RNA sequence: CGGCGAGCGAACGGGGAGCAGCCCAGAGCCUGAAUCAGUGUGUGUGUUAGUGGAAGCGUCUGGAAAGGCGCGCGAUACAGGGUGACAGCCCCGUACACAAAAAUGCACAUGCUGUGAGCUCGAUGAGUAGGGCGGGACACGUGGUAUCCUGUCUGAAUAUGGGGGGACCAUCCUCCAAGGCUAAAUACUCCUGACUGACCGAUAGUGAACCAGUACCGUGAGGGAAAGGCGAAAAGAACCCCGGCGAGGGGAGUGAAAAAGAACCUGAAACCGUGUACGUACAAGCAGUGGGAGCACGCUUAGGCGUGUGACUGCGUACCUUUUGUAUAAUGGGUCAGCGACUUAUAUUCUGUAGCAAGGUUAACCGAAUAGGGGAGCCGAAGGGAAACCGAGUCUUAACUGGGCGUU
RNA sequence: GCACCGAAGCUGCGGCAGCGACGCUUAUGCGUUGUUGGGUAGGGGAGCGUUCUGUAAGCCUGCGAAGGUGUGCUGUGAGGCA
């Protein structure tokens, strides 16, 4: 598998089982949805008829009264007051295996290609900690929506994109499954390449 | 309105017992 | 919470191989000698819970 | 892209709601039936239980007698041995190739096929089969 | 995630009383009350269009017979006679010609009338 | 462990967080020497006010531009709020860079007070351990019951000594009770600050969005409500008319709107009227449904067509529940609106589906924090037997022609 | 003894859906064609709509959003569109 360096036409060479693989829809469902799941946080209300604030005084007689039974104020179908089920703050982390998480990103990236939406570089940096700098490379390599997942990753680079929006900028680790499918285009360095090589095995 | 005060009885009261 | 085994059923079964659970046989524990040989003999051999009865078994003994 | 993934089918099966509508098929009642101990909030019987008669589990004699012995011994699979790295299969070291489990202190070697690479074992016990199959690939048992 | 509702709620109701509009009191007024009438108007029709079909054959049935008897001849021969009348089918609503064109209807006896000879 | 019922439920060992060790039971010399607290000062660092902080105009619709369209500009600032509709460039901010006269939290550094450091030689926790009786604790219900605590009566050895190794004894091994101190990993949030939400949006959410623990109820403890929205801006209606120098109303005027007029956004439903069309005073019942004239209205060019009404007519005893069975004279509902009932967590098993495959997967935790690390561990690849043990067999028996459970 | 009336039964015409086979043709759907489709407890299958997250700094919207009230069309229905 060799990838068109763009730039300076040379070719990267690439592994063919982590850029050249078939798309798994499915798996990389699960792994897309479960990412957006553990976005979560619990953080929920809700007083069961326990903890709704009055006493527990039976409010009329069982009997004589010619009233339906009525029990505790803080009864469900009473007014003010209830909640049959009451949520309690709760924790949506999926799990997700090793080798499918894996899996997933190989039929990502194995497809950005697919779809020329990956561009590999040899090295990318802008010069200096100014916006509008980072807008004109990108306005003259001809991209808005972009990942660009560099090498080591530099100060400039990244305090330039923080204001453009549909533009981030990560780190080799950074990478996870959702953004490679947000951005319009993941560029990518040539070097950062070779370290998602190994990450994925 | 202020109008708001029942203290409903116990059924009313008289007679009733219907043979036993 | 995890599920307790019904501690009394696991003192009177065991798993077998494909997944049977063979008991010792009722009515060898006492009053003995007014009862055959060959009935008190056929009764020693371990046996297999019956098909109707492994529904109950089961669910005395989820980690069985 | 992030709206046109989609699960595969039948991988997300919907699951009972009941009690909303004589359409949804398990309105009203919700499946439960009339009356009776097992409708009810909180209904059912416990485990084992088969109305007042005295239960299997309890009908049948008990017969235990846990060995303890048998908890610290380990048996050991021919297809082992060829991963204990170092040719020589020992009392633990097949301990260290997370094979038997600290605790073990015995361990027989049981014909469970396939040896290949010569290999010698020391401290174990090791069935009659498993030993020919052992010597037959140029191994040495020695106790 | 909490469920407004209501909306929606009008939305069954006033879909039911505007099936209601015509009846009487709180049958087009009460939706508890419009919802009953709302189905049993709708149970009588399931039925009443099996009933329609019946009490047409038989307003026919009835029309066909008088013109046949006026043509001097009951209904029970007369149909003998067409069905005799060398095979030959034709409706009993078709027997319509019995209103609107007695002589085509006498007609139609008299070829009856003969097959029964 | 357990009316061996219901239930209760360890430890050994392993992976992690954090790690720390010291005094008294004392006298001699040397003496205030380590250290700790309380305190004054200093310094640094946080805190309790603050400062600066980029860049937008044209035009269209409109009561009003932040909107559309055009063309510029800032961005380490496109967090957020506001402004006559949705604003990076109007305002307040934001990033970023700065600031403390004073008082303080925290670290160090010392001053003052109190305190002891150090070397030599000593000392080594008795009404205690153990036991008897009664209870209580240990997962352990007295059980074959070690171990711990003690109300009661007792009562040692003292390093050649003593405790423990789950009755108990021997051997072995291992520890030193009957004096204390000790940071971190752990718990919690009346309250302070900042930030977040597949949390609610006025019958919800706190009981309380509102001057609510109020009004109210109760001798008292105590119980405990209802009730949010004019408009962009009050511009909150000068003046005139009816009326009782009224209530209420009609004009006028403000406004995009007054049908937004304060009983004020939207303004549903029950419920009550005025107006018009059609039916209705010889007719009997779940009130509709099938048929169906007439009338009023539109049609169409007619053409037994749409809408409304519905003479007359066939059929026709509501709903729910509960029941062998209900028009039932058996239950429930006066009506509307809003609310009101199979959830959540953790285990376990089955189905689907996905990954990988004789392997599969990690837990805590580390963390460049959904990655990567971590395989402690769990499931499976071998079964049989109460068990020792044996092993593609094994158990049964002296032994199987066998048989039971297993080997596909 | 021959008529005839009479049911949601049989037949006829049109239509839907499941299971069959046969022919057109197989990431199937057609055309036939035989057959099946009352239903409480209840089991199985497939769906409508509501609130909220992403997709979305997109799209619709003061040249009128939501809500309210009519009307037309459309689907087997929960509904949908205008
Ligand atoms: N008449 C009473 C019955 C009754 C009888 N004795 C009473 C004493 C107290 C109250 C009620 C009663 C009723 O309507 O129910
Ligand atoms: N049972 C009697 C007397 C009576 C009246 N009220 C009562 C209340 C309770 C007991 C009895 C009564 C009657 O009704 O004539
Ligand atoms: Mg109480
Ligand atoms: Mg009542
Ligand atoms: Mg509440
Ligand atoms: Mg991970
Ligand atoms: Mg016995
Ligand atoms: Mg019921
Ligand atoms: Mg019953
Ligand atoms: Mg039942
Ligand atoms: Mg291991
Ligand atoms: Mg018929
Ligand atoms: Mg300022
Ligand atoms: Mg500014
Ligand atoms: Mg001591
Ligand atoms: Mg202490
Ligand atoms: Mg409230
Ligand atoms: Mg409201
Ligand atoms: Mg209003
Ligand atoms: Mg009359
Ligand atoms: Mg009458
Ligand atoms: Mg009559
Ligand atoms: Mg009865
Ligand atoms: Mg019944
Ligand atoms: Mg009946
Ligand atoms: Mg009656
Ligand atoms: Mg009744
Ligand atoms: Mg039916
Ligand atoms: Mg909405």
């Amino acid at each position: 598998m060799e990838l068109v360096l763009k730039d300076a036409q040379s070719a990267l060479t690439v592994s063919e089982t982590t850029f050249g693989r078939d798309f798994n829809e499915a798996l990389v469902h699960q792994v897309v949805v479960a990412y957006a799941a553990g976005a979560r946080q619990g953080t929920r209300a809700q007083k069961t008829r326990a903890e709704v604030t009055g006493s527990g005084k039976k409010p009329w007689r069982q009997k004589g009264t010619g009233r339906a039974r009525s029990g505790s104020i803080k009864s469900p179908i009473w007014r003010s007051g209830g909640v049959t089920f009451a949520a309690r703050p709760q924790d949506h982390s999926q799990k997700v295996n090793k080798k499918m998480y894996r899996g997933a990103l190989k039929s990502i990236l194995s497809e950005l290609v697919r779809q020329d939406r990956l561009i590999v570089v040899e090295k990318f940096s802008v010069e200096a900690p100014k916006t509008k700098l980072l807008a004109q490379k990108l306005k003259d390599m001809a991209l808005e929506d972009v990942l660009i997942i560099t090498g080591e990753l530099d100060e400039n680079l990244f305090l330039a994109a923080r204001n453009l929006h549909k533009v981030d900028v990560r780190d080799a680790t950074g990478i996870d499954p959702v953004s490679l499918i947000a951005f319009d285009k993941v560029v990518m360095t040539a070097d950062a390449v070779k370290q998602v090589e190994e990450m994925l095995a | 309105h202020i109008c708001v005060t029942s203290k409903w009885f116990n059924i009313d009261n008289k007679i009733v017992d219907h043979r036993p | 919470p995890k599920i307790k085994t019904v501690r009394g059923a696991a003192k009177r079964f065991k798993k077998t191989g494909k997944g049977g659970f063979k008991h010792k046989h009722a009515n060898l524990r006492h009053i003995l000698t007014k009862k055959a040989t060959k009935r008190k003999r056929h009764l020693r051999p371990k046996a297999m819970v019956s098909k109707g009865d492994l529904g109950l078994v089961i669910a005395c003994l989820p980690y069985a | 892209r992030l709206n046109t993934l989609s699960p595969a089918e039948g991988s997300k099966k919907a699951g009972k709601r009941l009690g909303r509508g004589i359409g949804s098929g398990l309105g009203k009642t919700g499946g439960r039936g009339h009356k009776g101990q097992k409708s009810r909030s909180g209904g059912g019987v416990r485990r084992g239980f088969e109305g007042g008669q005295m239960p299997l589990y309890r009908r049948l004699p008990k017969f235990g007698f846990t060995s303890r012995k048998a908890a610290i011994t380990a048996e050991i699979r021919l297809s082992d041995l060829a991963k204990v790295e170092g040719g020589v299969v020992d009392l633990n070291t097949l301990k260290a190739a997370n094979i038997i489990g600290i605790q073990i202190e015995f361990a027989k070697v049981i014909l469970a096929g396939e040896v290949t690479t010569p290999v010698t074992v020391r401290g174990l016990r090791v069935t009659k089969g498993a030993r020919a199959a052992i010597e037959a690939a140029g191994g040495k048992i020695e106790e | 995630a909490r469920v407004k509702r209501g909306v929606i709620a009008r939305a069954r109701h006033k879909k039911i009383l505007k099936q209601a509009k015509g009846y009487y009191g709180a049958r087009s007024r009460v939706y508890r009350v419009a919802f009953q009438a709302v189905i049993k108007a709708g149970q009588y029709a399931y039925r009443d269009r099996r009933q329609r079909k019946r009490q047409f054959r038989q307003l026919w049935i009835a029309r066909i017979n008088a013109a046949a008897r006026q043509n001097g001849i009951s209904y029970s021969k007369f149909i003998n006679g067409l069905k005799k009348a060398s095979v030959e089918i034709d409706r009993k609503i078709l027997a319509d010609i019995a209103v609107f064109d007695k002589v085509a209807f006498t007609a139609l006896v008299e070829k009856a009338k003969a097959a029964l000879a």
